């Protein structure tokens, strides 16, 4: 009697010649998606150091830290465009940021390519979420809202 | 002699499924290597322990393995400045094959996922068409431009190190970068625009997470990461 | 028992095995087998530079190469042989340039060279730097090529198959080499390769001594499998032993005293090559240096970094022609029957081993037998095969698995090298080694009763290990008859009963035959003619 | 079957740890903090409600944990750049390493000195 | 006129690509390896489905059902070393993505081949990998 | 290799999931305005005008403003290369596709941004 033969199926939606040994690895997305990602990281890391380091400081350590933070405060700030930029920046570009990081969390820590689709389906969802209502807050803000 | 203790991670393939550690007592002089007393186990005591060594100290890379948490290549593991030397007490070293690939036998893993992956990154000169019949011509420094790659051993100590190596998806690992960096750099070659399209994929260049375990696993000394972030720079300024 | 057909088959993937490839590659159906990964081999462990007349830095015609390899060889070599391997040395250094090889590179960057041993400006002149390399590391470069070579070309590769025994099937003109049996380590299933040529390049033999500084892997099994079979060995006494050897141990410094001052000091603070060879203080050959070293620390006067000579090379091995066919008589020639490498003895080297001239003889002769067995396999057919080859091979396994004895393989072995290296070592007389003869009968009688303790079947290294000791049994006692035959003192054999060169009664190859089939048998020696042309014999 | 073991490897290992946990737990505090601050556009009272269910002991010992985890993130994320641009970066790895041992130490005693003193004056 | 219908046929490169030394003793798959790409192996070529594609009816270049279905075939095959490569055949603008859902195919297939099942695998295959 | 490589995928994509989207958005806009109170019959501009302070109707029309005309853009362009002969035809018809679609998105935007309750 003989060895059984080993089975290449991973799962059902997986070709198994996609990871015979002799294949030719050709990239598989779209191209230099890869490079401007890793240098989005990169760039948005700098600003992000000032812009998220300069709103800890001046929200916790400022005069009296959270102990001063209301609803006036934040209309008091948000009635002077350089807040008003700031706040945006910081938004978007640690929105971006983080999703872009868990993407790469995602596609290293998902054992089933059906398990990576839907987790980066869910997570493009959440962060689209987040966006688009961060951004109408800021965009629609009316300080004589009552 | 000193009488050491070796805990071996042991694994039959095929008569039982069911074994982990085993502690040998096995004598130590201060002028051995880990290799000396692997064999001493395999001649004496057991004899289904089986790894793999061939040189005698032309480093060829047979032997990486997994010793005291560290891939160290047991041929050099020196066992002669024991700091348990100062108190006089038990001593063990704790043994068990590279991770990330397939265990065989105790010790002896499949290094084929290795080579494939490494014979994927075109690893040889591509030149036009007309040999000169008189030595390519190369500078002394476009010479010490590849250099420092050139020492690869092929052991896989750097690629079984890798954290993005254990983890999902296919990266092609240090070694296979550092054996592509050694031509995309090379003077002589006509070949560095597919090699570079090779390495700029979503399973390529960009999953190195700067870790340098790598850098610290390999036994020639080779800055893995130094090559790999090399690699990257040619790819983002062209 | 598995069957597989080709047109030519490489046993061995290191230098020679590998060039062999290359070559035979693209004509040819080839297999490569390997007991190891092609880059694990004894090739690799090769620092030294490659020697060739190329006269980039300096001015030199293969001639004085030509006349400094046949003095080398004290006067055993083969000049046609020797000739051949210079004039083709300047291309073999070109085409593994060409191939990829990194070269270190001069002021003007074609190939820098450097100054070696006892290389000469012509007949006994000055230094001449005629040797290449690549860093400190010739040899890995020089596999690294090659591996990477044979990758382009899609060579296909067995590795890890023990190839244990070839085939040679009796047709009425003589015996034909047909099959290779091997076995597979990975599963334990034996392999038979049914081929029209068959390659050699299975590497020397350095392990039946202590202190040696070959791999663990280099058992000698070329050797033995066309010793069993019947065929010759040609010179087998004829072991170079290098002097700087890790006194300790046993590997090799051949870089530190080469390049710089290295003065050899004896106990007291004393050199001692300057009295026992003047006109050159301690770049003597190594044999000469081996010498001065253990009669010093034979008379006396040696302590107690420091050195010892070790077992470094077989200039012996697998008679065969300029071509590559293997040798049946002093003439005749098995037909597809192929040897390359440090197995092989063309006699390039005769008595002595000049360095660097092993790397060149590889690539020289590597390719010459890959384009020999490519053309006999493309112009003639499949012969035919026995029955059931495989037969004796697991026959062998079988019943030195299956049974339970009182020896030690590792007990064994160690007696084995010990007196290898106590009696036929640098020294030799004729009561050492008839002490060592009895020696190893003795070992040859208890290695009947062994134990192989594991019984498995998937990755078996102790049964290999036993099957390795009994070719490290059979070419220990060829060593020891051959060295007791010659009396003598030419090169690597030195012998303190007959301690000068008899130009006169012993200017021929020993050529050693089995008798038998099992280990205890007769060892048949006969003489081959060294062939002359224009250097002739002097002190 | 699994085995467990610790690979026990370079420092820069565990620096890529802790930048990946520390990465997460900030996206995951960046969903809930722009959450709760979209409150601000259905009333003053809802805003003043929640942020001052923000103003606890347990929740001042968590934004202490915040500002670790953003403090460690853009120190070692300054490293990782440097690593990638600046040409001799992988040689100074293990020295940007402690440097920024040595940079959040002051910054964070500073900084929980001074938040503890807010949180004690109350 | 069957020439442009199997012209689409022959340029999914529909046959085994492979290494370059065979193995001399058929080389191995697995019982369950085998059992995949079943039930695309009956397919005839008799376009009976791709002449009842809606989509090939309109303008452009469709392949076809019938096309993708012997892709499939390839695709989901242990032995072949162009799975990527069909794939990336089949991932065009007139590719896999043209398929509106009809089950027109499916309907058609004298063998009962299960066409539009197929053509979903293949989407799948693409989306998931 | 005749567009950008992977972009009818991700079209694809895009139309399951705008229409998973859709339904919600689309069919909760449709029941509140036809069958709710008085359907049509209490449509004004105070109707909107209070509709629309309200950050709950505003995110709402905007979402749905965006995923359904970027959805029918889609759709419309999988039409037009189903049914255009001529590359020129094909191609100035997704020129003419892409501007009435780009001035329904600004004109949009434009109104739920600006707009303000007291006019006049
Ligand atoms: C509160 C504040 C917190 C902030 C929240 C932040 C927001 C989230 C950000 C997202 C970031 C990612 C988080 C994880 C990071 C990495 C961790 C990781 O990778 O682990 C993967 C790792 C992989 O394991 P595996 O062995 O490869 O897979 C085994 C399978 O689980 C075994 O199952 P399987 O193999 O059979 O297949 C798995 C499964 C898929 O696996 C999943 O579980 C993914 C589920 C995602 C939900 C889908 C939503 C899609 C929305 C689309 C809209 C566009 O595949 C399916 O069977 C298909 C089912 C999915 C159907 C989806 C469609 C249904 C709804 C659509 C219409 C709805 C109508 C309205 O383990 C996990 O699966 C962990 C699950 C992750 C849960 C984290 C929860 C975080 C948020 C929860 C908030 C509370
Ligand atoms: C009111 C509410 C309604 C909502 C409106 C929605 C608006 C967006 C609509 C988007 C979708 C459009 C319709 C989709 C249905 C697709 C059906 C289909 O494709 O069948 C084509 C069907 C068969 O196509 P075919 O057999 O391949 O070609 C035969 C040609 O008709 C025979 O022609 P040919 O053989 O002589 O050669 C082709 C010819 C004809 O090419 C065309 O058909 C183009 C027609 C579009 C007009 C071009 C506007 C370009 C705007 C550029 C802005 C950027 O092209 C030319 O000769 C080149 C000259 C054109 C130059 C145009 C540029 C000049 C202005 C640029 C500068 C402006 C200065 C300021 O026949 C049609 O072409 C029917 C046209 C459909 C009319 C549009 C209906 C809706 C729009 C009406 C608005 C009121
Ligand atoms: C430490 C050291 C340093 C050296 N330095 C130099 C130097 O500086 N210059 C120089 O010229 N020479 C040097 N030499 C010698 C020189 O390297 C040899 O002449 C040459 O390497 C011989 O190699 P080969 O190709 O004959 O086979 P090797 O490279 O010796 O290896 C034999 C190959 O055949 C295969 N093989 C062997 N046995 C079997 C079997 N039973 N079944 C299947 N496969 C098998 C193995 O896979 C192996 O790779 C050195 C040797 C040593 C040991
Ligand atoms: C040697 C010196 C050290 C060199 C490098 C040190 C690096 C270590 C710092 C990284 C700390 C990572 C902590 C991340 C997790 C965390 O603490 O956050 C959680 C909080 O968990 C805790 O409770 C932590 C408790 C505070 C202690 C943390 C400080 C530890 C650092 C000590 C450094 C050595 C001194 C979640 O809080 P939240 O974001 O959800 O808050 C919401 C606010 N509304
Ligand atoms: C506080 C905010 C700090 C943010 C700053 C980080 C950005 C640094 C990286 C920017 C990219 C430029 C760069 O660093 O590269 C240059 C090198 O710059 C340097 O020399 C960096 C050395 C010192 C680091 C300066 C950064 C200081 C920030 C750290 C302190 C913050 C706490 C170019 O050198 P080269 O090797 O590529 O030359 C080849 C070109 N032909
Ligand atoms: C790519 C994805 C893009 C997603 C876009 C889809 C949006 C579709 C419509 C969603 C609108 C959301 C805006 C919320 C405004 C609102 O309701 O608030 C507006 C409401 C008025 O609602 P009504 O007039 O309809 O009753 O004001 C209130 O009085 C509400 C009382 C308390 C509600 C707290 C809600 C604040 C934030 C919590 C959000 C809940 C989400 C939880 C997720 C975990
Ligand atoms: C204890 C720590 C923090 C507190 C008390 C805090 C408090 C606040 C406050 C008061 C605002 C809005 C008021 C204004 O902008 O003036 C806010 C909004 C915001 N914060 Fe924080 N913050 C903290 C940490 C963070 C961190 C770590 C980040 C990013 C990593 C962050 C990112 C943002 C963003 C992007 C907004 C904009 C919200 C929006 O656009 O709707 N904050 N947080
Ligand atoms: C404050 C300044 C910041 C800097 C300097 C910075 C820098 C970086 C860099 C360079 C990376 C890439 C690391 C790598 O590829 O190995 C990274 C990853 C990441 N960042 Fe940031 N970042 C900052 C803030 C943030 C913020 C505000 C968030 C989330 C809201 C965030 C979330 C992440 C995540 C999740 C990762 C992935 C970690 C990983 O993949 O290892 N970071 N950061
Ligand atoms: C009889 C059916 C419909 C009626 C009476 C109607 C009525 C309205 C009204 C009253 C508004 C603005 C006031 C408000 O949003 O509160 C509006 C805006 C809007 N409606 Fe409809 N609608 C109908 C069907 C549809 C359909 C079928 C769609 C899309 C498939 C749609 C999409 C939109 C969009 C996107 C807006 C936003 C307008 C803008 O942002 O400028 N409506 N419609
Ligand atoms: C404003 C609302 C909508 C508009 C303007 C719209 C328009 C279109 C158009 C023109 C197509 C192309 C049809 C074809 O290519 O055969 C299409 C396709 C599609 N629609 Fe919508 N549609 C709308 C709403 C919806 C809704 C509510 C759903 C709910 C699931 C939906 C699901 C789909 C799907 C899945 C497709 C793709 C059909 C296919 O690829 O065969 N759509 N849409
Ligand atoms: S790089 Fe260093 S470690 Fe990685 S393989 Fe080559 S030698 Fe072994
Ligand atoms: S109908 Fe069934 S059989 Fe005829 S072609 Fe289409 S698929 Fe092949
Ligand atoms: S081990 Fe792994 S991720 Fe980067 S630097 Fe070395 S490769
Ligand atoms: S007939 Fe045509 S479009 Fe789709 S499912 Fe069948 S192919
Ligand atoms: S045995 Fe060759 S490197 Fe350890």
């Amino acid at each position: 009697l003989g060895r059984p033969a080993p089975v290449m199926e991973r799962e059902h939606d997986r070709p198994a010649a996609l990871d015979h040994p002799r294949a030719p690895r050709k990239p598989r997305g779209i191209p230099y998606f890869e490079k401007y990602a890793w240098l989005f990281m990169r760039f948005s890391g700098i600003a992000l150091v000032f812009l998220a380091l300069g709103h800890l400081f001046i929200m916790l350590m400022w005069q009296d830290g959270v102990y001063r933070i209301d609803f006036n405060y934040v209309a008091e700030r948000w009635a002077s465009p350089f807040w008003q930029i700031w706040d945006m920046a910081l938004l978007w570009l640690a929105m971006i940021h983080g999703a872009n990081g868990m993407r790469t969390i995602i596609g290293d820590y998902a054992r089933k390519n059906v398990t990576k689709f839907w987790l980066n389906s869910l997570l493009l969802l959440a962060t689209g979420f987040t966006l688009v209502l961060g951004s109408y807050v800021l965009v629609t803000f009316d300080a004589n809202i009552s | 002699a000193v009488m050491v203790t070796l805990k071996i991670a042991r694994f039959n393939p095929e008569n039982p499924d069911a074994a982990g550690w085993q502690s040998f007592r096995v004598p130590c002089l201060p002028s051995d290597r880990l290799l000396n007393l692997l064999h001493y186990v395999k001649w004496y005591l057991d004899g289904t322990l089986t790894f793999r060594r061939s040189c005698a100290h032309g480093v060829c890379g047979s032997d990486a393995m997994r010793i005291n948490g560290v891939n160290r290549l047991a041929c050099k593991v020196l066992m002669r400045d024991m700091l348990p030397k100062n108190p006089n007490k038990q001593l063990t070293i704790t043994i068990e094959p590279i991770r990330g690939l397939p265990v065989e036998k105790d010790l002896v893993v499949n290094m084929e996922p290795f080579f494939d992956a490494y014979r994927a990154v075109k690893p040889f000169l591509v030149t036009s068409g007309n040999p000169p019949t008189k030595e390519r011509i190369q500078s002394p420094t476009d010479r010490a431009r590849y250099d420092d790659t050139t020492k690869c051993i092929l052991c896989a100590c750097c690629t079984t190190s890798c954290p993005v190596y254990w983890s999902e998806g296919s990266y092609f690992g240090p070694a296979a970068i550092v054996n592509a960096h050694r031509f995309i750099f090379d003077s002589r070659d006509e070949a560095a625009a597919e090699r570079l399209d090779i390495l700029n994929e979503v399973d390529g260049v960009w999953r190195c997470r700067t870790t340098f375990n790598c850098t610290e696993a390999c036994p020639r000394g080779i800055q893995v990461t130094q090559a790999i972030q090399e690699v990257k720079r040619a790819l983002m300024f062209a | 028992i598995q069957e597989h057909r080709y047109d030519v088959v490489i046993v061995g993937a290191g230098g020679a095995g590998m060039r062999a490839a290359v070559e035979a590659g693209p004509r040819a159906r080839t297999a490569v087998l390997t007991k190891l990964y092609p880059t694990r081999s004894h090739t690799g462990a090769a620092q030294g530079g490659m020697c060739a007349a190329l006269a980039n830095v300096e001015e030199d015609n293969w001639e004085w190469h030509t006349f400094d390899t046949v003095k080398g060889g004290d006067y055993l070599a083969d000049q046609d042989a020797v000739e051949i391997m210079c004039k083709e040395a300047i291309d073999a250094v070109l085409d593994l340039e060409k191939m990829g090889m990194p070269f270190n590179r001069t002021p003007e960057g074609r190939i820098d060279q450097r100054r070696f041993g006892g290389h000469t400006r012509d007949h006994g002149k000055a230094p001449v730097r005629r040797a290449c390399y690549a860093a400190d590391r010739t040899g890995h470069m020089i596999l690294q090529t090659l591996y990477q070579n044979c990758v382009k070309h899609d060579v296909e590769f067995f590795n890890e198959f023990y190839a244990l025994d070839i085939a040679l099937t009796e047709t009425p003109a003589g015996p034909v080499a047909t099959g290779v049996i091997a076995y597979e380590l990975a599963t334990g299933d034996i392999h038979v390769f049914h081929a029209k040529a068959i390659v050699f390049a299975t590497g020397g033999s350095g392990r039946m001594y202590k202190t040696t500084s070959n791999a663990h892997t280099l058992t000698g099994d070329g050797l033995g499998i066309v010793f069993r079979k019947g065929l010759p060995l040609e010179d087998m006494e004829f072991h170079q032993f290098h002097p700087t050897g890790l006194a300790g141990l046993g590997i090799l410094i051949s870089e530190a005293v080469r390049g710089e001052g290295g003065r050899l000091l004896n106990g007291e603070g004393e050199r001692f090559m300057e009295r026992y060879a003047p006109t050159i203080v301690d770049l003597a050959p190594r044999d000469i240096v081996a010498r001065s070293m253990v009669l010093e620390v034979l008379e006396g006067r040696g302590a107690g970094v420091p050195v010892y000579p070790t077992c470094h090379y077989v200039m012996g091995g697998i008679p065969t022609t300029v071509n590559g066919q293997v040798l049946r008589d002093n003439t005749n020639v098995i037909p597809g029957l192929y040897a390359a490498g440090e197995c092989a003895c063309v006699s390039v080297h005769g008595a002595n081993r000049l360095g660097t001239n092993s790397l060149l003889d590889i690539n020289v002769f590597g390719r010459r037998a890959g384009i020999a067995a490519a053309e006999y396999a493309q112009n003639h057919n499949f012969v035919d095969m026995p029955e059931n080859p495989a037969e004796m091979v697991v026959g062998w396994v079988g019943d030195i698995l299956s049974e339970h004895g009182n020896e030690r393989v590792a007990d064994i072995r160690g007696a084995l090298q010990q007196s290898m290296d106590n009696n036929a070592a640098v020294f030799r007389t004729e009561e050492t080694l008839k002490q060592a003869l009895t020696d190893i009968h003795a070992l040859k009688e208890r290695y009947s009763r062994i134990t192989v303790h594991d019984k498995g079947k998937r990755y078996n290294s102790d049964l290999l290990e036993a099957i390795e000791l009994g070719f490290l049994l059979e070419l220990a006692e060829v060593t020891v008859v051959g060295a007791l035959n010659r009396k003598e003192s030419r090169g690597g054999h030195a012998r303190e009963d007959y301690p000068n060169r008899d130009d006169t009664n012993y200017m021929r190859h020993t050529m050693a035959y089995k008798q038998g089939t099992d280990l205890l048998s007769d060892i048949r020696l006969d003489y081959k003619p060294v062939v002359q042309t224009r250097y002739e014999p002097m002190e | 079957t699994r085995r467990r073991t610790l690979y026990r490897g370079d420092p820069g290992m565990w620096s890529w740890v802790l930048h990946r946990i520390t990465g997460a737990t900030i996206f995951f505090f960046l969903f809930v903090h722009v959450l709760d601050t979209a409150l601000v556009r259905v009333s003053p009272q809802a805003y003043n409600e929640v942020i001052e269910t923000y103003k606890t002991p347990i929740v001042g010992l968590m934004e202490i944990g915040l500002v670790a985890a953003v403090l460690f993130h853009a120190l070692n994320g300054i490293r990782v750049i440097l690593i990638d641009f600046w040409a001799k970066g992988p040689r100074y790895q293990r020295q940007m390493l402690a440097v920024i041992a040595g940079l959040f130490l002051v910054i964070f005693i500073a900084a929980v000195g001074v938040i503890g003193m807010h949180m004690v004056e109350r």
